[PDB]
DNA sequence: GCTGCCGGCGGCTGGAGAATCCCGGTGCCGAGGCCGCTCAATTGGTCGTAGACAGCTCTAGCACCGCTTAAACGCACGTACGCGCTGTCCCCCGCGTTTAAACCGCCAAGGGGATTACTCCCTAGTCTCCAGGCACGTCTCAGATATATACATCCTG
DNA sequence: CAGGATGTATATATCTGAGACGTGCCTGGAGACTAGGGAGTAATCCCCTTGGCGGTTTAAACGCGGGGGACAGCGCGTACGTGCGTTTTAGCGGTGCTAGAGCTGTCTACGACCAATTGAGCGGCCTGGGCACCGGGATTCTCCAGCCGCCGGCAGC
């Protein structure tokens, strides 16, 4: 007999319903954690964070990560693409007024 | 055991008591709440002591606020919320 | 002689004097008026009604009882008005709105 | 196996469900860099106000209120925690 | 017989001379009839001073402009010289302000 | 004949070569035919968007003519901060 | 009658204070008078509402710094705080 | 008496006490202190000595002596640290900053 | 012609993982009575922002012809656009695995936070006189015309 | 693949004159000379929540392998935007001319302010009982590849 698998990019729009679906957060806590507390460590040394002054930092991260990445989704299209590529991630931030 | 704080806690559970008799509401969601009507109070709070400051006057009455809403709130929330800012001035002066 | 509050005669569950007292010492104007308050309780009342009401909705559509972020979240989105009202604010435990590009869809 | 940076912490298949939920179907092999470099600036963005605005209250400890602070400040308004 | 300019070029020289110079590109009455038109609807009997035509038009000719390079950058984007109104779109999706 | 000379048909005003002269200054090179009325609409809106502050600021201060004073408040109301007219 | 303000006397100073023979347009003038407007307002009300924040009822040195922080892109922000508390002390120095 | 300006003991081009009267009646604080206004004072003179003397420069490679709002925003703009101040924020009579796309460009 | 033959064509069927539902048991904890305190509402009086009326008056809007130059109309024309075929090679997608997040428990302690005595800095009250604002009043040196050359094109041989 | 003729730009000598820059005049607002009284400030203690540690354990990140499909590139049709000659049409202006809304000054008056009393709204702190949660199994939900009757060419004649 045959076995069974998926046809590629399916999968990618179970998760794609599945995570629009979802509520938590989309980033381990404790890596973040640490990359927020080694990116204070340069501004300040022996800085402390709150719990939940971690958790708001990383939900806003992750809310302003997920609108890049939406917005980064329309311009791939606009291109008449699927990928998003690095260069749409760009686009979207220099329209966006971020990074020029 | 001391230091109280304040919040819109009863307030917000009083309009969802006449709105949705048989709904709650979590903890988060109301934290929540309680920051969006801080957000729209300082927004509209500012854009009336602008107005104030603004127009050489120093009092903030109805007016000012009246002007902020319509200059904040979007299209029909303007129109329901100058409309409810009224009818609820018009009702104090009413009763005293 | 006996007193009452000041909602009761403005017929408001917002508070009037706590909205005073908050212009007064929010450094806004050097005078408030005596109505700017009510107005502004009004407001407040009003807009907290309606997204409430709109939140509800979800949540009894979700077949649940206790109003939940997720559901206020599509309540803020869902609605133009408020969308516009609340473009740059996000809400934790909010997630987004369930929006894929017809492009990315398959064929049939 | 130990040694490792908190910058690489942010995973590819962390990356990959952020931008499941932003919606993308097929994504390049070089947004894995792209998003943590924009991660990364994003992240001193707030935390550099953060850090200020505790110098200024005289505090060690980065509050929640105070990231946001920060955040409103950046035209990033966070509910949830205060207001 | 006679010489004739290639495409793109004259575009090209337009494009340098606009650039370099700050001279109002929209002529002053077409944009105040539009400007008090557009004002009827919202309170009769208005009287438009030409300072505020002029901030309304000084603010009208930079967000045009700004709009058409961000149109210009989606066009470029997408593997094009011309650019259409999928690009303004685009470009203002993503800026927030049809979102 | 005192007042109230309504026109009508003057977003055309906003003409074709000073569309092409305002991306010129954006940074084109190619133009479309079809994107002018997708810009007069923006224009429109914008100038919608803009005119409506500006006259409930001057409602708000029971004036009948609206200031330069008053166009730039309602541009830095909306983040369009505009200089060179008394800000 | 009906006097005005604005920052032209000290704009123009600083003009002369920088380049002592080169000057400036009347249309510039009030393009910098309405900068200067705006970044004292942006200015102080974040120091107002750092005060706020902390609920102190004074603003101080301390909360212009602060704001000066925040607003100031790097460059400009540790400049102009050098500049600032130069003019502080300056100005304590000698009563 | 001897009556002596605050602008002068503060070593500033820049209206301290005009500054320190308008935060009073800006309605910012309950109360304003001392410094204050010599910091905002200084920081104000600082930044427009940064841009006055950019925009100078501007004018004299253009061969131009005065300054007009053209050179404010090739001052402005040319600056990356200034630009990001003055991002969301546009001058009349400024114009734009001549740049084309090496897309745009002909072969040779 | 007309037999076979050959490859597609789509129409349909059931095996395949995914997803969902509900019963059954389980906690965890949003919603409610209690205490009292702390501040919000009441008199009683003030005094000073803000309304009106009364003017002045600069100023925004109207018409009116002469100009002229930009806007609109047409017309070859080649260049960008869009599409179709192709040849990859590089994202996805399961599988074994290696592991690092996540819980769970117990501590020490630096850091946040409420009270207290205080002192001494920004406010409040008057006088005063000088720095900013404005009506001029210039003479400018800042600008704008028309001239004359170099230049970057697009054709030819 | 190298020169020549071309519509563009460049410098530059007068005109030539609206207006940045003194110059006073005036005036009003900021500084100098007195308390003062509450806003922040060390000193103190008192919690507290934070960061740290060390066993499981267990789902998730990771590296490998196969595949197929999205993507970039090249050739071809095409039609539309672009550059330029020809009306022509409306901006632009400069002349007065008109009342309209802005603007300021006075008298007045009433409403926001503030102090001493007094009562309750509610913020907290347990607390019993009620809603969100998890398990497994039965029930569907889609999704995919082979069997097959049908169809349209394909070598012969």
């Amino acid at each position: 007999k045959k076995p069974h698998r998926y046809r590629p990019g399916t999968v990618a729009l179970r998760e794609i319903r599945r995570y629009q679906k979802s509520t938590e957060l989309l980033i381990r806590k404790l890596p973040f954690q640490r990359l927020v507390r080694e990116i204070a460590q340069d501004f300040k040394t022996d800085l402390r964070f709150q719990s939940s002054a971690v958790m708001a930092l990383q939900e806003a991260s992750e809310a302003y990560l997920v609108g890049l990445f939406e917005d980064t989704n329309l311009c791939a299209i606009h291109a008449k693409r699927v990928t998003i590529m690095p260069k749409d991630i760009q686009l979207a931030r220099r329209i966006r007024g971020e990074r020029a | 055991r001391k230091t109280r704080k304040e919040s819109y806690a009863i307030y917000v559970y009083k309009v969802l008591k006449q709105v949705h008799p048989d709904t709650g509401i979590s903890s988060k969601a109301m934290s929540i709440m309680n920051s969006f009507v801080n957000d729209v109070f300082e927004r509209i709070a500012g854009e009336a002591s602008r107005l104030a400051h603004y127009n050489k006057r120093s009092t903030i009455t109805s007016r000012e606020i009246q002007t902020a809403v319509r200059l904040l709130l979007p299209g029909e929330l303007a129109k329901h919320a100058v409309s409810e800012g009224t009818k609820a001035v018009t009702k104090y002066t009413s009763a005293k | 002689a006996k007193a009452k509050t000041r909602s009761s005669r403005a017929g408001l569950q917002f508070p009037v004097g706590r909205v005073h007292r908050l212009l007064r010492k929010g450094n806004y104007a050097e005078r408030v008026g005596a109505g700017a308050p009510v107005y502004l309780a009004a407001v407040l009342e009003y807009l907290t009604a309606e997204i409430l009401e709109l939140a509800g909705n979800a949540a009894r559509d979700n077949k649940k009882t206790r109003i939940i972020p997720r559901h206020l979240q599509l309540a803020v989105r869902n609605d133009e008005e408020l969308n516009k009202l609340l473009g740059r604010v996000t809400i934790a435990q909010g997630g987004v709105l369930p929006n894929i590009q017809s492009v990315l869809l398959p064929k049939c | 196996k130990v040694l490792r940076d908190n910058i690489q912490g942010i995973t590819k298949p962390a990356i990959r469900r952020l931008a499941r939920r932003g919606g993308v179907k097929r994504i390049s092999g070089l947004i894995y860099e792209e998003t943590r470099g924009v991660l990364k600036v994003f992240l001193e963005n707030v935390i550099r106000d953060a850090v200020t605005y505790t110098e200024h209250a005289k505090r060690k400890t980065v509050t929640a209120m105070d990231v946001v602070y920060a955040l409103k400040r950046q035209g990033r308004t966070l509910y949830g925690f205060g207001g």
